[PDB]
């Protein structure tokens, strides 16, 4: 169960989610791909959470300050919903 | 440390409008959903509506869609509920609720103190107190009838009689006024050798009554 | 709306018993099922979220299970503070919905009610209304029938009942039934009685008075 | 100190079979993906194979699929590469490499620790240890050295005075002679003023034939 | 594709390398120093491996991504490889590489000639070695002469990689003859030409002296 999610995450291409979120903040090509990728974790709360957490992990070094960090987190919490998916009820994104 | 401080509510006539407000501290209000939940007298919890942190996502229960409106002001850390076209059915205690996290699926966790909303065309009226007279152990009581709004207080001999006392919850009558009964069970012997009095108090109308209860 | 259906609606048990409440959803809600406890006058307290996860501070005796449509809350060893009402709650899709609730009462020996009938006071009759009260005192279980008869005629739609919660000392219920009439109607009959039916009584009990 | 120490290199006939090994230490081997990367003589790096650290699934370059097998031990912190249908194009130095990012991540952060590498040669030629001949100095700065001639396969390692002499040492890349055998020289510059009082020994080692040689390099008395 | 295949710059100059990225992928850069395992410099196209100085940096611009090294030092002499991994199923590709030479001032070679050892002669073969040590640039010509006759096709030479400290090269040229052919000649010489030599240099010996 926990190992099965480990393997699904190694197989995932969540870079379009990063791009969709960064271009969404700058103001789709990447949303269609990102949502298909997030769909692999739909209705699996622990694994959807870990995916969102790994997106935060990958983006921690590339954000320029706390305020940019909080704006990115906000947009990330809305990404499952904007894909027609359920977010996890609880998921710590403080990396 | 989370605090949810509600305000507003009260008495309103059918078809009227009330506005409930809720102020929050101790969490990232602007990232959190917020919701309103009510509970009518003796009924179950009824989820009503919620609003996302941005205000762009809103949902209403079928029982309330089209009549209530939820809104929020993140700068004031406050969420509001405009209740319009109220009906007697809407009488309930209304709760502000904060979820356990910052997603649209996060479950309610912290609740405000609750606000009593009463929808009634009635006017404030003091109760009438009539005895329930005796005839191993005997029974006697007082009937507190035709009062509005709730509540009323009832003791016996000014707190000297407590054992065997059953003060029933009030019922709402077809007239829109409330009624209840308080009864006490005592030995048959003590009846003639004991004076029993019920002390009825109705603060909204400024009424006090000390009716004798004789066989 | 996703309909949440809890069973049972009521449940009696003793300290130390194993209780199980079930909740059935109108559709598949995955694990987005939550359980709350509410004591009277108090706001609900979350017990379980995500259908299996204990909230911080909730004792281990509470356990939740299920996924899809069918869910269960279990209390392994009931404690004195566990007697309350329990609700399930889906956050799968908005609008959210609670189940109708499940009240958990204290079990004890059957006990017949002491029945008492009261005629309306004369002071009340001078106002133009007559209230006749039937009292059932300190019985258990709650299930009871109260039937008003006026001159041997069964009354319908002119009475209202009111019940108390379980008593601290004896864990019993008390109930009142109030038959309301006008003075005019009240004085057109002689015999007023309430028939009380309860499993603790071998036969129905009737308490009557004559105007 | 993270370490990756490869082993098992040598000569293998075409169509034979050879097994490389890589012993890992200094980190939680089980929690990382691992790779084999090779470098052919006079060419750049070329990825060979990956093995996952979460499910042990395996991935191979197209030029290698169906002839190589990567695996890892569960009881030992050891990685393996089995060469089942070796071809001449497979002759190369073979690197063991550790993934930067732990297993279970969708992102990839390259390979942050690499082994020293092991040399694999695919041919029908026979193993032969070298002959070590002195390069005598002088007869200011003098130069002496060590001629390591007629060995197969690569590699040979050359130190001087058992590692205590490192400054000035130049060990040249081997050249393939017309005979199909390899030869190289190791030279070192020294003070000419002390050539009659200082001792100089080149230590040569050829693992494929278990050959260790120590040859003193002295000025010739004429 | 990687560009440029070769690069020669002076210390304190700025080196910029670039590869043409080929869908979603993760980009890395490695340094391969002489006689050393590869070393990760940049990963994810702009992030710096631990222990790597701010002198190294990477960036990307569409279908191209680059590595830059600013305060070039002699230690930076090495071959550099770009590295691309596709997303699952992982496919790895490396660039052809970039050989980075660090420039220095002209340094003429010290030349040495070694006659075959008597031990080798007892083996039936004879190798004559001509050493060119610590010179720059890498261009150099070595002609063998035996009894003043220019040799042609009986010599192999081998050259080191650029030293990390002094930025020089070293070169050996090995004339290989049969013992019989070696014993029939008298004079052996190698002639070295180099930019640091005003005139070609010759080192020689007479067999037996
Ligand atoms: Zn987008
Ligand atoms: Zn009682
Ligand atoms: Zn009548
Ligand atoms: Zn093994
Ligand atoms: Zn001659």
């Amino acid at each position: 169960a926990a190992r099965r999610c480990q393997s699904q995450l190694e197989r995932a291409n969540l870079r379009p989610c990063e791009q969709h979120l960064m271009q969404k903040i700058q103001r789709s090509q990447h949303q269609e791909r990102c949502c298909n990728e997030l769909n692999e974790f739909e209705n699996n709360q622990r694994c959807m959470c870990e995916a969102l957490q790994q997106i935060m992990e990958n983006q921690s070094d590339r954000l320029q300050g706390r305020q940019q960090e909080q704006q990115f987190k906000r947009e990330l919490r809305n990404l499952p919903q904007q894909c027609g998916l359920r977010a996890p009820q609880r998921c710590d994104l403080d990396v | 440390q989370v605090q949810l401080v509600q305000s507003g509510g009260g008495l309103v006539k059918p078809g009227g409008s009330l506005r409930l407000s809720c102020t929050a501290s101790g969490f990232s209000f602007s990232d959190s959903y917020m919701s309103w939940i009510r509970q009518a007298p003796g009924k179950g919890l009824e989820w009503l509506t919620y609003i996302s942190g941005s205000g762009e996502i809103i949902s209403y229960a079928d029982s309330v869609k089209g009549r209530f409106t939820i809104s929020r002001d993140n700068a004031k850390k406050s969420v509001y509920l405009q209740m319009d076209s109220l009906r007697a059915e809407d009488t309930a205690v209304y709760y502000c609720a904060r979820p356990s996290d910052y997603f649209e699926t996060s479950e309610e966790l912290d609740w405000g103190q609750g606000t009593l909303v009463t929808v009634s065309s009635a006017s404030t009226k003091g109760p009438s107190v009539f005895p329930l007279a005796p005839s191993g152990t005997a029974a006697l009581g007082c009937l507190v009838k035709d009062y509005f709004p709730e509540p009323v207080t009832v003791s016996w001999n000014s707190g000297a009689l407590t054992s065997g006392v059953h003060t029933f919850p009030a019922v709402l009558q077809s007239s829109g006024l409330y009624s209840l009964s308080s009864v006490v069970t005592v030995p048959s012997s003590s009846l003639g050798t004991q004076t029993y009095i019920c002390n009825v108090n109705h603060k909204p109308s400024n009424t006090k009554v000390d009716k004798r209860v004789e066989p | 709306e996703i309909v949440m259906t809890q069973s049972p609606s009521s449940l009696s048990a003793s300290v130390g018993d194993r209780v199980t409440i079930t909740c059935r959803a109108s559709q598949s809600i995955s694990t987005y099922l939550n359980w709350y406890q509410q004591k009277p006058g108090k706001a609900p307290n979350l017990l379980i979220y995500a259908a299996s996860s204990l909230h911080s501070g909730v004792p281990s005796r509470f356990r939740g299970s299920g996924s899809g449509t069918d869910f269960t809350l279990t209390i392994t060893s009931l404690q004195p503070d566990d007697f309350a009402t329990y609700y399930c709650h889906q956050s799968y899709s908005a609008p959210r919905t609670f189940g109708q609730g499940t009240k958990l009462e204290i079990k004890r020996t059957v006990a017949a009610p002491s029945v008492f009938i009261f005629p309306p006071s004369d002071e009340q009759l001078k106002s133009g209304t007559a209230s006749v009260v039937c009292l059932l005192n300190n019985f258990y279980p709650r299930e009871a029938k109260v039937q008003w008869k006026v001159d041997n005629a069964l009354q319908s739609g002119n009475s209202q009942e009111s019940v108390t919660e379980q008593d601290s000392k004896d864990s019993t219920y008390s109930l009142s039934s109030t038959l309301t009439l006008s003075k005019a109607d009240y004085e057109k009959h002689k015999v007023y009685a309430c028939e009380v039916t309860h499993q603790g009584l071998s036969s129905p009990v009737t308490k009557s008075f004559n105007r």
